[PDB]
RNA sequence: AUGACCCACCAAUCACA
RNA sequence: UUCGCCAGAGUACUACUCGCAACUGCCUAAAACUCAAAGGACUUGGCGGUGCUUCACAUCCACCUAGAGGAGCCUGUUCUAUAAUCGAUAAACCCCGAUAGACCUUACCAACCCUUGCCAAUUCAGCCUAUAUACCGCCAUCUUCAGCAAACCCUAAAAAGGAACAAUAGUAAGCACAAUCAUAGCACAUAAAAACGUUAGGUCAAGGUGUAGCUUAUGGGUUGGAAAGAAAUGGGCUACA
C-alpha cells in the first residue's frame, strides 16, 4: 500500500495545481484553507453531517497511519518484541522501566555520595497538565491497546515521576504530557458606555423560553423601570414577576440607584419577567465589581434558564403523558 | 397499470417465499422444491415477437458501406425466430432436469467412504494432490439455544493420507455441511501419522487394542489376502497404503473412537529393525511357502548377543477366546466365509 | 515432580539438590545446540514468564540480536501464528526457556505448542518442572539471581560466538575466490 | 434535567456573600466553589433575595395550587394571612392589657407555631407478614413530617368547610385553632398517636 | 423492527451499494437525494405532476437498458429542462449505447413535451462500498 | 390448583463448448 | 485364587408351587400378553412458591400528584339484531386499518341489467375468491436488551467449551450498541437509531405476487337499501361546584 500513498500525493499535487489554476489563483500560496472553501464553492453539498460532504486532502491525513514491514527479506523481524505481538507497547514499557531503573541506580550513587541535588517536577497542575488519554498514546504507537495496558503504563509513569527526576527522565515523560485548555469561567465584561453627553449607561440581552428582552440601564439616574415604553407596575401586574425584576438590584443593594429601559417580546408574562430579571443582571456588570459578578454568577443571575418546553410525541398525550395503557 | 408492477427479483423474492418462517424451524419439508430461472437469458436487445430490425441493435449499423433503414422481417421469418428461442428453452430444461451422477460411498445416502478431494493448498504455497481425502461420518448435530430453540449444525469426520504411509483424521464442525468439509480437510492435515509398513502392504505383526470401550484386534496377512475389515478401517487403509488386513472390532463401534483407536494401534507398531536393536539379536523370517530357508529380516546394529533366548517350554501369553476357537474350527458361523468383492 | 527423580543427586533435609555431574552434561549440550542454530542464522526466542528477570531476559536477547518474549503469552500465538502475527512469518527455529512455568504454576504454553509446532526447545527445567516435552533440558535451579544471569550470560555468549564464526568463516569464503 | 450533574444549585442568601472575611473553612469552601470553574443552575423564578419570603409560606401555597395557578394559590395564602392577622387584631383590642401582652399578633409566627404542633412524631407503615398486612410504628423523617402537617390542613380546609365559606376564612380559622391545639388537625395528629401505641408490639417486624 | 429500503446483514459476502447502505434515516444527513426539483418547496406547485414523471423515467430506463444499469437514476430538473444522469455497467457495444441514448432522449422529450438531456457514466462493475 | 393431541432439519447448483 | 450372582423392558418384592411357631406373613419365583425400546452418565438451553449478593428511578414496596372504575353524553368493542361487508381482537385489539362511510367512497344486501367485457396485440381480458400456515412489501414485540457472526486456533474429544491483567487459550474482520448527525452555538435533554433472532405475531382488502379456485359469473354496470338496542364493556368529553 505503499506505491498507493506515494501516486495519492503525486496526483493530490497535481491537482492543488489544477484547482488553483480555476479558482484563479497562485499556485503557491494556496493553503488547506484555501482548498476547502474552493471545493464547498465547487461542489456545495448540504448534509448535516460534515464527514460525508467533499473532501481534497493530503492522503496522509485521509489515509490511516500503517504498521510498516516487520521483517526483512530473508524472515527475520526487525525489532527483537515482535513475537510478543505488540511490539510497540511492550517496548514503551521496555524502555520506561529501564529508565526507572536507571534513576534508582544514579540516585542510590547520590545517596551514598551524601547528595540529593534533584527536586519534584510532578507538580505541573497550574500549567493544566495530564496525562494522555488511552486513545492517544494509541495513536502514538500506530497499534491498538487495552484498558488493562494503558493503565500498566501510566502507573508505571508515575513510579517514574515519584523519584528524583533526571533531564533526560523529565524531557521523556513529558511526551506523555498534554495540557488541558484555559479554564476560567469568569464572564467577559460589557465596556461601559457614554452616549450624547449622557454618562453611563449599560445594555444586555436575556433570553427565556420564547421571551427575548433588551435591556438599557442608566447609572446615571433613580429608580424606576419602564417596559415596553409603559411602568413595571403596569406591565408586570403579579407581584411575582416584579419581584423577579427586584431580585438582582436588591441583590447588589442598587435599589434605589438606577434607571432602566426594556424591550420584551413573546412569551407569557412570567417568562417575559424571567427574560428581563436575566438582561437586567447582565447590564449590570458593568456597574459593578467584578467579585460582585462572580457572586451574581454563584446566585444564578447571569445564567440562562434552558428549560424549555419539550415537543409532544407521536403515540403519547403529552411529551411524556402516555395512553391508557390496557392490560387485559 | 404499468405503475402497477415491478423489479424480477421483487418478484422471484416473493414467489420463492425463502425468507419466510416456514424454512427456518423446518416446518415444511424437503421433497418440495422450486426454483429461480432468469427470463432474460436467451433475449437480445431490439427483439421483439412483432419483428422489427433496428439499425444499431438487432443487425449491424451498415450494409455494404451504407446506413440500413429501420425494417420489418416477413411472418414466416419471424416463425422461425420464435421456433428457435422455444428449442432453446427447451435445451435449458433439458439441461436442467438432468442430475448429475453422485459416487457412491457406502450406501447411495451415505456420505461415508465419499472422496472430497485433495485438500487445499497451505499458506505458504505448499500443496498436496498427492493426498486424498475420505469422508468417515457426517451428523447433524443440535443444541439448545436461548432464542432460536433447537439449533443444527452438522460435524464430519474426515481422513487423509497419500497412501504412501502418511495419514491422518481430524473432525470440523459447521452450519453449512459445505462448510465442515472444508473445515475437516484443512484441519486433517495438521495431524498426520506415520505408519510403519512391513515390505509396505501389511502392517509388522498382530495388533490387540482396547481404545475406550472399542477393542479392535488384527492380524498380519500375507500378499495376497486384500483388506478384511470393518469398512471405516478399509478406508483408512487404503488411505494409508496398507493392502492386507484382517480386523474386527467389538464393544462399541462409534466411529471417531474407531479411528483414534486405530491410529493409536497402528503408530505404536515395533518394526523388525526396532526389535532387533533392543534384543541385540537376528530376527530371522520363515515363510511356509519358502521351506525352511531363514530369511534374515532384521540385524541388530551395533553388537549382537552371544546369548541364546531363555527357552520357555510353555509360554505365558495371553490368549483371545476367539482366535482360538478360529484355530480349532469352533467358528460356524454362516457370516464369516462369505464371498465379497473385492477389496 | 516426579519426572525429575534422575536428575536429583538427592536430598537434603527436606531440600532436593540437582546433580551438577548431569547439569553440566546437559548444558554442554543445549549450549552446543543453541549456537549452531545460532550460526545457521536461526530466529532464537528466549521465553520466561517471571517477573523478576523479565527486564533481565529481554535485554540479554536484545545484546544477542535475539527475540524475547517476557509477557503474557497470547493464545495462538505459535499455532495460529499468520493470524496474530502476520500474513506470512517466520516462527522461531528455537526456544529457550529460562523458567518453564506460567505465574500461576503449570507449565507455560510455549512449551505444548512449539512441541505441537515442530520446534526443537532448551529450557532450564527446576525441580518442580515436567521436563518431558523439552528437547534439550538443563536441569538446575531457574529461582535464584545468579543463576538466571549465569545461564542468560552462556546462552548470550554461545549466541555471540556462533554469529562472529559464521562472519570469519563467510569472509574466508569470500576469499577462497 | 436540561441541566447535567455538573451543576451545582445557586446559593440566592445575601447575608452569606457580604460578610466573608470573618471565616476561614467558608472562604476556603466558596474559593473552591467558583475557582472550581463549577456550573451554577439559573435561580429559579419562585425564590427571591427578597426578605420578605418564607420559604414554608412558599411551600405550602405550592401545596395549595390547583392546576397551574400561581396567582390564585398565591392569592388564597396572601388573603390567609391578612385574615389572621385581622382576627388578632380583633382579639387584641377587645382585650386587656394582661392578655394584650400575652396575645400573638405576627400572622407568620402563628403559621409557623400551629404547623409544629400539628406534625406528628411517629407514623405507621404497613408490612406484609405471613399473609397479613400490620400496620407498624415507624419512626418519620423531618421532611415527612412537615409534609404531613401542611398536607393535613390543607386537606381538612379544602374537605370540611361548608360550600358558602371561603377559603382564606376557614384556613384562618384552623390555623388558629391548631396554634392553640385544640383543632381538627390536632384530633388527627392524635389519632395517628393512638393507633402507634396501640400496635406498639408490632414494633418487632419493623427490619431497619 | 424498521424495515424500510433497507439491505439486511447477510452471511457477511454481500457486495452493496454506498445508496444500499443507508438507511432512510440517515437521507440529507449522509446519502442525498436521488432527484431535484423545485415542487417540495414551500410556496411551490406541480409536486405530483413531478413525482409521476419521476416514477416512470425510473421504470422507462430500467427497461430500456436491461441489465447494464449500474445504481438507481439521478434526476436533475433546471428550468424546464431535465438531465437524467445514469451509472451504466459496460455491457452493451458503444453502437447499442448511442442508438439507446438517441432514441430515449427523443422518445421522452415527445413524451413530456421538454428537452431531455441523458448522460451516461461507464463503470466497469458495480462500484462496492461494504462488505464483499 | 389446573392448562387434548400434534410441530421440526435426510434435496441439490450456476456458467461455457 | 475362589465363591455368589446377571441373558431387553414391562407384566412382577405378582400367579402357582415346597418350607416356615409366620394364617392381611416371609421365603422361592414364572407365563400369557404388551412394547421397540427400557435404562446409565453427560451437554446446552429453559425453568425453579431454591440460596447469596446487587439492583428497580415513574418503579416493585415505602411514598408524591392527577385521573379511570359510579353520572350524562361522545366514540369503539362484544353480544344479541338485520335481506345486508371485511380486517384487528393477552402484553403486542378496543377514536384500531379510517389524517375520516348521507349518494360516491363500497368491498355488503335486494332487485334489475351486460357478456372478447378499460388495453397495441393475445382460445383472452376480469376476480376486494381461498390460503398472512406459500410470500415480497411494510410493521408490532422482547428492546435503549447487548449481543449476532464469518475466517482461524486450542481441548488425553469437541454434544459443546474457550476468562482470569501480579493474567491460566484465544485472535477475529463485519453488523448492532457506542461515537457522529438532528432539534440552527456549547452542554444536557429529547428525537432518531437499535443487529441476530422470538411470537407459523399483524396484513393476499395498500400494491404485487406462489399454489388452488371462478369465466353468459366468485366478472362488469345501474337504481335503491344497510335498519336497531335486551344487555355487557373499553377509551374519551363534560361535570358533580
Ligand atoms: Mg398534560
Ligand atoms: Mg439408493
Ligand atoms: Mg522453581
Ligand atoms: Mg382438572
Ligand atoms: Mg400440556
Ligand atoms: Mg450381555
Ligand atoms: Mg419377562
Ligand atoms: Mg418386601
Ligand atoms: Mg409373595
Ligand atoms: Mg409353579
Ligand atoms: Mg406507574
Ligand atoms: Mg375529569
Ligand atoms: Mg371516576
Ligand atoms: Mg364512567
Ligand atoms: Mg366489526
Ligand atoms: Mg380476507
Ligand atoms: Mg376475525
Ligand atoms: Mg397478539
Ligand atoms: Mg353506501
Ligand atoms: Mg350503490
Ligand atoms: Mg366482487
Ligand atoms: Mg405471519
Ligand atoms: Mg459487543
Ligand atoms: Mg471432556
Ligand atoms: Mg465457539
Ligand atoms: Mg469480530
Ligand atoms: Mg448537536
Ligand atoms: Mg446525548
Ligand atoms: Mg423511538
Ligand atoms: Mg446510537
Ligand atoms: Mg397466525
Ligand atoms: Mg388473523
Ligand atoms: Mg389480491
Ligand atoms: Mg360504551
Ligand atoms: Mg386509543
Amino acid at each position: 500500500t505503499v506505491d498507493f500513498i506515494k501516486k495519492q500525493i503525486e496526483e493530490f499535487n497535481i491537482g492543488k495545481r489544477h484547482l488553483a489554476n480555476m479558482m484563479g489563483e497562485d499556485p503557491e500560496t494556496f493553503t488547506q484553507e484555501d482548498i476547502d472553501r474552493a471545493i464547498a464553492y465547487l461542489f456545495p453539498s448540504g448534509l448535516f453531517e460534515k464527514r460525508a460532504r467533499p473532501i481534497m486532502k493530503h492522503p496522509e491525513e485521509i489515509f490511516p497511519k500503517q504498521r510498516a514491514i516487520q521483517w526483512g527479506e530473508d524472515g527475520r523481524p526487525f525489532h527483537f518484541l515482535f513475537y510478543t505481538g505488540k511490539q510497540s507497547y511492550y517496548s514503551l514499557m521496555h524502555d520506561t522501566y529501564g529508565k526507572l531503573l536507571d534513576v534508582e541506580k544514579h540516585h542510590n550513587q547520590l545517596r551514598a555520595k551524601d547528595l540529593l541535588a534533584e527536586k519534584t517536577k510532578i507538580l505541573k497542575d497550574p500549567i493544566g497538565s495530564r496525562w494522555l488519554i488511552k486513545e492517544e498514546l494509541e495513536e502514538m504507537l500506530v497499534e491498538k491497546l487495552s484498558d488493562q495496558d494503558y493503565a500498566q503504563f501510566i502507573r508505571l509513569l508515575e513510579r517514574l515521576s515519584a523519584l528524583p527526576c533526571g533531564a533526560t527522565e523529565e524531557d521523556f515523560v513529558n511526551r506523555f504530557r498534554r495540557s488541558i485548555p484555559i479554564q476560567s469561567k469568569k464572564q467577559l465584561i460589557e465596556p461601559l458606555q457614554y452616549d450624547e453627553q449622557g454618562m453611563a449607561f449599560s445594555r444586555g440581552e436575556g433570553k427565556r423560553k420564547t421571551a427575548k428582552a433588551e435591556v438599557v440601564v442608566y447609572g446615571q439616574g433613580s429608580g424606576r423601570i419602564d417596559v415596553n415604553g409603559v411602568d413595571y407596575l403596569l406591565y408586570f401586574p403579579v407581584t411575582q414577576d416584579r419581584e423577579q425584576l427586584m431580585f438582582p438590584l436588591h441583590f447588589l443593594d442598587r435599589l434605589g440607584k438606577h434607571d432602566m429601559t426594556c424591550a420584551v417580546s413573546g412569551g407569557g408574562r412570567s417568562a417575559q419577567a424571567g427574560a428581563v430579571r436575566l438582561a437586567m443582571a447582565r447590564a449590570l456588570c458593568s456597574f459593578v465589581t467584578e467579585d460582585e459578578v462572580e457572586w451574581m454568577r454563584q446566585a444564578g443571575l447571569l445564567t440562562a434558564d434552558p428549560r424549555v418546553r419539550e415537543r409532544k410525541k407521536p403515540g403519547q398525550e403529552g411529551a411524556r403523558r402516555k395512553f391508557t395503557w390496557k392490560k387485559r | 397499470s404499468f405503475f402497477t408492477k415491478l423489479t424480477a427479483d421483487e418478484l422471484w423474492k416473493g414467489a420463492l417465499a425463502e425468507s419466510g418462517a416456514g424454512a427456518r424451524k423446518g416446518r415444511g419439508k424437503r421433497t418440495k422444491k422450486k426454483r429461480r430461472k432468469d427470463l432474460n437469458r436467451g433475449q437480445i436487445i431490439g427483439e421483439g415477437r412483432h419483428g422489427f430490425l433496428w439499425p444499431g441493435l438487432n443487425i449491424p449499423l451498415m450494409r455494404n458501406g451504407a446506413v440500413q433503414t429501420i425494417a420489418q422481417r416477413s411472418k414466416e421469418d419471424q416463425e422461425k425466430v420464435e421456433a428457435d428461442m422455444v428449442q432453446q428453452r427447451e435445451e435449458w430444461d433439458r439441461r436442467r432436469k438432468m442430475k448429475v451422477k453422485r459416487e457412491r460411498g457406502w450406501s447411495g445416502n451415505t456420505w461415508g467412504g465419499v472422496s472430497l478431494g485433495p485438500p487445499d493448498p497451505g499458506p505458504n504455497g505448499e500443496t498436496y494432490d498427492d493426498f486424498d481425502t475420505r469422508i468417515l461420518e457426517v451428523r447433524n448435530v443440535f443444541n439448545m439455544t436461548a432464542k432460536e430453540g433447537r439449533k443444527r449444525s452438522v460435524r464430519v469426520l474426515v481422513a487423509v493420507g497419500n497412501g504412501k504411509g502418511a495419514a491422518g483424521f481430524a473432525i470440523g464442525k459447521a452450519t453449512e455441511r459445505a462448510d465442515a468439509f472444508r473445515k475437516a480437510k484443512n484441519r486433517a492435515v495438521h495431524y498426520l501419522h506415520y505408519i510403519e509398513r512391513y515390505e509396505d502392504h501389511t502392517i509388522y505383526h498382530d495388533i490387540s487394542l482396547k481404545f475406550k470401550r472399542t477393542h479392535i484386534k488384527m492380524k498380519k496377512q500375507p500378499r495376497g489376502y486384500g483388506l478384511h475389515c470393518h469398512r471405516a478401517i478399509m478406508t483408512i487403509c487404503r488411505l494409508i497404503g496398507i493392502k492386507d488386513l484382517y480386523a474386527k472390532v467389538s464393544g462399541s463401534v462409534n466411529m471417531l473412537n474407531l479411528t483414534r483407536g486405530l491410529f493409536l494401534g497402528l503408530s505404536r507398531q515395533e518394526t523388525h529393525q526396532q526389535l532387533a536393536d533392543k534384543k541385540s539379536l537376528h530376527v530371522v523370517e520363515f515363510r511356509e511357502e519358502c521351506g525352511p530357508l531363514p530369511i534374515v529380516v532384521a540385524s541388530p546394529q551395533g553388537a549382537l548377543r552371544k546369548d541364546p533366548e531363555p527357552e520357555d517350554e510353555v509360554p505365558d501369553i495371553t490368549l483371545d477366546w476367539e482366535d482360538v476357537k478360529a484355530a480349532q474350527g469352533m467358528k460356524r458361523s454362516v457370516w464369516s466365509g462369505l464371498k465379497r468383492a473385492a477389496t | 515432580h516426579r519426572f525429575m527423580e534422575p536428575y536429583l543427586f538427592g536430598s537434603r533435609l527436606g531440600q532436593d539438590i540437582i546433580d551438577l555431574e548431569q547439569t553440566a552434561a546437559h548444558l554442554q549440550l543445549a549450549l552446543n545446540f543453541t549456537a549452531h542454530v545460532a550460526y545457521r542464522e536461526g530466529i532464537i526466542l528466549f521465553v520466561s514468564r517471571h517477573r523478576q528477570f523479565a527486564h533481565l531476559i529481554e535485554t540479554t536477547a536484545r545484546d544477542c540480536g535475539e527475540y524475547a518474549h517476557t509477557r503474557y503469552f497470547k493464545g495462538g500465538l505459535l499455532t495460529n501464528a499468520p493470524l496474530l502475527l502476520g500474513p506470512g512469518v517466520r516462527l522461531p527455529d528455537l526456544i529457550i526457556f529460562l523458567h518453564t512455568l506460567n505465574n500461576v504454576f503449570e507449565p507455560h504454553v510455549a512449551v505444548r505448542d512449539a512441541a505441537k509446532m515442530n520446534i526443537p526447545t532448551v529450557g532450564i527445567v527446576d525441580t518442580n518442572c515436567n521436563p518431558a516435552l523439552i528437547t534439550y533440558p538443563v536441569p538446575g535451579n531457574d529461582d535464584s539471581p545468579p543463576a538466571v544471569r549465569l545461564f542468560c550470560r552462556l546462552f548470550q555468549v554461545a549466541i555471540s560466538r556462533a554469529k562472529e564464526k559464521r562472519r570469519q568463516v563467510e569472509a574466508l569464503y569470500r576469499l577462497q575466490g | 434535567s436540561r441541566y447535567g450533574p455538573e451543576y451545582k444549585d445557586p446559593q440566592i442568601d445575601k447575608e452569606y456573600y457580604r460578610k466573608p472575611l470573618a471565616e476561614q473553612t467558608e472562604e476556603e469552601k466558596y474559593e473552591r466553589d467558583f475557582k472550581k470553574t463549577q456550573l451554577i443552575k439559573a435561580a429559579p423564578a419562585t425564590k427571591t433575595s427578597s426578605v420578605f419570603e418564607d420559604p414554608v409560606i412558599s411551600k405550602f401555597t405550592n401545596m395549595m395550587m390547583k392546576g397551574g395557578n400561581k396567582v390564585l394559590a398565591r392569592s388564597l395564602m396572601t388573603q390567609t394571612l391578612e385574615a389572621v392577622k385581622r382576627k388578632q387584631f380583633a382579639k387584641y383590642h377587645a382585650a386587656s392589657a394582661e392578655e394584650q401582652a400575652t396575645i400573638e399578633r405576627n400572622p407568620y409566627t402563628i403559621f409557623h407555631q400551629a404547623l409544629k404542633n400539628c406534625e406528628p412524631v411517629i407514623g405507621l407503615v404497613p408490612i406484609l407478614k405471613g399473609g397479613h398486612f400490620y400496620q407498624v410504628p415507624v419512626p418519620l423523617a423531618d421532611r415527612r413530617r412537615r409534609f404531613l402537617a401542611m398536607k393535613w390542613m390543607i386537606a381538612e380546609c379544602r374537605e370540611k368547610k361548608h360550600r358558602r365559606v371561603l377559603m382564606p376564612e376557614k384556613l384562618s380559622q384552623e390555623l388558629l385553632e391548631a396554634f392553640h391545639n385544640q383543632g381538627p388537625v390536632i384530633k388527627r395528629k392524635h389519632d395517628m398517636h393512638k393507633m402507634a401505641e396501640a400496635n406498639r408490639a408490632l414494633a418487632h417486624y419493623r427490619w431497619w | 423492527k424498521n424495515r424500510a429500503a433497507r439491505v439486511r446483514v447477510s452471511k457477511g459476502d454481500k457486495p452493496v451499494t454506498y445508496e444500499e447502505a443507508h438507511a432512510p434515516h440517515y437521507i440529507a444527513h449522509r446519502k442525498g437525494w436521488l432527484s431535484l426539483h423545485t415542487g417540495n418547496l414551500d410556496g411551490e406547485d406541480h409536486a405530483a405532476e413531478r413525482t409521476v414523471e419521476d416514477v416512470f423515467l425510473r421504470k422507462f430506463m430500467l427497461g430500456t437498458f436491461p441489465g447494464c444499469l449500474a445504481d438507481q437514476l439521478v434526476l436533475k430538473r433546471r428550468a424546464n429542462q431535465l438531465e437524467i444522469c445514469a451509472l451504466v455497467l459496460r455491457q452493451l457495444p458503444p453502437h447499442k449505447f448511442y442508438f439507446l441514448v438517441g432514441y430515449s432522449e427523443t422518445l421522452l422529450s415527445h413524451f413530456y413535451k421538454c428537452p431531455v438531456h441523458l448522460h451516461l457514466q461507464t463503470v466497469p462493475s458495480k462500484v462496492v462500498y461494504k462488505y464483499i
